[PDB]
């Protein structure tokens, strides 16, 4: 009874370790996730603007090389 | 053997102990404060076997109050005759148990325990011969029934050979704090089972019915529950508390009541029921005290058989007319008494009269119909377990479903037992 009675205290202890641990590695996960997520949606915003720069420059070096 | 060590365990545990203090400080002329002014020789004799003397002629309940809140024990200490408690012996948690047996048994109260044993272990030591331990609980709450069914196992490990009692008050919705008593319960008749000689069953369903039926209260209180409790404590310890010939003790108790070691459920009963001025004749104590009106215990025993009855009438009559009356009943209900225990109902008289009263009668029956008690609270606790409801509760103090289904089957077992000598 009185090893039962440890293991029962233990498993309480356990169990409410693994939830703090789950849900702080869960939390971590898609902190992570998200920065990536946002980050690729804004480099793409800005690859496509940096892309008309660079066509802005070839209809600026059109007027001034056909004259 | 003189000296018991009394234990009380969580709200109920210290409210009906607070009253059986109460109550029997009053019998053997002790006061608030824990003077003696008496007038009678024979409320001296064995106050030893519940109190302790002390410096200046102070006598001191060998009483330990446990709790895992305080709410209750502050309130013990407010009280009309908390000043006479040793507060030493006054231990008690914080958090409480939530009306969680797990709480009690595993987690919070596992936490406590050591230091209860140390107060038990010194109110141990200075008496002369410890004849056991009585403990008043319910069974129904997560502290009095987790905590005080742990403590029992501890002080089995630690005094092996010593009595072991409990005052157990059983659940019922009639008188419900919470839909998980049924589950409490189950788990601390599998303790009781196996760790305690002797158990008091007080059910709440027939102190509620006493309250409601035969007393007219319309809308009962738990201190009106606990006047009958206290009164049935008062005559099942009668016999210890008072002389002359009898030689009561708890192990004489234990040894012919208990034909068979898990069968040691005493339905208690007591006549008149109160809350007069008319004193009752022996025959209608006779008849009183052996009806099912009068049961502490929500059985009828008509539906079971005794297996073992000890009378207890207290005041002063005819012991002519004690032996005529209680061998009336016998002779004439003897189908209800098991033919294969010769002379099984024994009667003892006491001059003392309780406050109040100037004659009563105290009557404890290990009957067969106690199984109606265990089917009960089996039938509530299965009505959820098989859809294993409010479970979380217990799970998450790390029990597990195999816990609760191995209680259920002992509970069965014990049914099944008393059924088996109802028929033989
Ligand atoms: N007869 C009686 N029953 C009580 C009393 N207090 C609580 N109960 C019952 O005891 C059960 C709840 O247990 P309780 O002692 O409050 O829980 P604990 O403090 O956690 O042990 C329920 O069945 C209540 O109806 C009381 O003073 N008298
Ligand atoms: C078959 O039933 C019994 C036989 C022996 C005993 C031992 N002592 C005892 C008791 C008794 C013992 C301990 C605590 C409270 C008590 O009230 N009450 C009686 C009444 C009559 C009597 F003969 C003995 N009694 C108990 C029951
Ligand atoms: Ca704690
Ligand atoms: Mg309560």
């Amino acid at each position: 009874k009185r090893e039962h009675e440890r293991e029962v205290i233990q498993k309480a202890i356990e169990e409410n370790n693994n939830f703090i641990k789950m849900a702080k590695e869960k939390l971590a996960q898609k902190m992570e996730s998200n920065k990536e997520n946002r980050e690729a949606h804004l480099a793409a915003m800005l690859e496509r603007l940096q892309e008309k720069d660079k066509h802005a420059e070839e209809v600026r070096k059109n007027k001034e090389l056909k004259e | 053997m003189r000296e018991i060590v009394h234990i009380q365990a969580g709200q109920c545990g210290n409210q009906i102990g607070a009253k059986f203090w109460e109550v029997i400080s009053d019998e053997h002329g002790i006061d608030p404060t824990g003077s003696y002014h008496g007038d009678s020789d024979l409320q001296l004799e064995r106050i030893n076997v519940y109190y302790n003397e002390a410096t200046g002629n102070k006598y001191v309940p060998r009483a330990i109050l446990v709790d895992l809140e305080p709410g209750t024990m502050d309130s013990v200490r407010s009280g009309p005759f908390g000043q006479i408690f040793r507060p030493d012996n006054f231990v008690f948690g914080q958090s409480g148990a939530g009306n969680n047996w797990a709480k009690g048994h595993y987690t919070e109260g596992a936490e406590l325990v050591d230091s209860v044993l140390d107060v038990v272990r010194k109110e141990s030591e200075s008496c002369d011969c410890l004849q056991g331990f009585q403990l008043t609980h319910s069974l129904g709450g997560g502290t009095g029934s987790g905590m005080g069914t742990l403590l029992i196992s501890k002080i089995r490990e630690e005094y092996p050979d010593r009595i072991m009692n409990t005052f157990s008050v059983v659940p019922s919705p009639k008188v419900s704090d919470t839909v998980v008593e049924p589950y409490n319960a189950t788990l601390s008749v599998h303790q009781l089972v196996e760790n305690t000689d002797e158990t008091y069953c007080i059910d709440n369903e027939a102190l509620y019915d006493i309250c409601f039926r035969t007393l007219k209260l319309t809308t009962p209180t738990y201190g009106d529950l606990n006047h009958l409790v206290s009164a049935t404590m008062s005559g099942v310890t009668t016999c210890l508390r008072f002389p002359g010939q009898l030689n009561a003790d708890l192990r004489k108790l234990a040894v012919n009541m208990v034909p068979f070691p898990r069968l040691h459920f005493f339905m208690p009963g007591f006549a008149p029921l109160t809350s007069q001025y008319r004193a009752l004749t022996v025959p209608e104590l006779t008849q009183q005290m052996f009806d099912s009106k009068n049961m502490m215990a929500a059985c009828d025993p008509r539906h079971g058989r005794y297996l073992t009855v000890a009378a207890v009438f207290r005041g002063r009559m005819s012991m002519k007319e004690v032996d005529e009356q209680m061998l009336n009943v016998q002779n004439k209900n003897s189908s209800y008494f098991v033919e294969w225990i010769p002379n099984n109902v024994k009667t003892a008289v006491c001059d003392i009269p309780p406050r109040g009263l100037k004659m009563s009668a105290t009557f404890i029956g290990n009957s067969t119909a106690i199984q109606e008690l265990f089917k009960r609270i089996s039938e509530q606790f299965t009505a959820m377990f098989r859809r294993k409801a409010f479970l979380h509760w217990y799970t998450g103090e790390g029990m597990d479903e195999m816990e609760f289904t191995e209680a259920e089957s002992n509970m069965n077992d014990l049914v099944s037992e008393y059924q088996q000598y109802q028929d033989a």
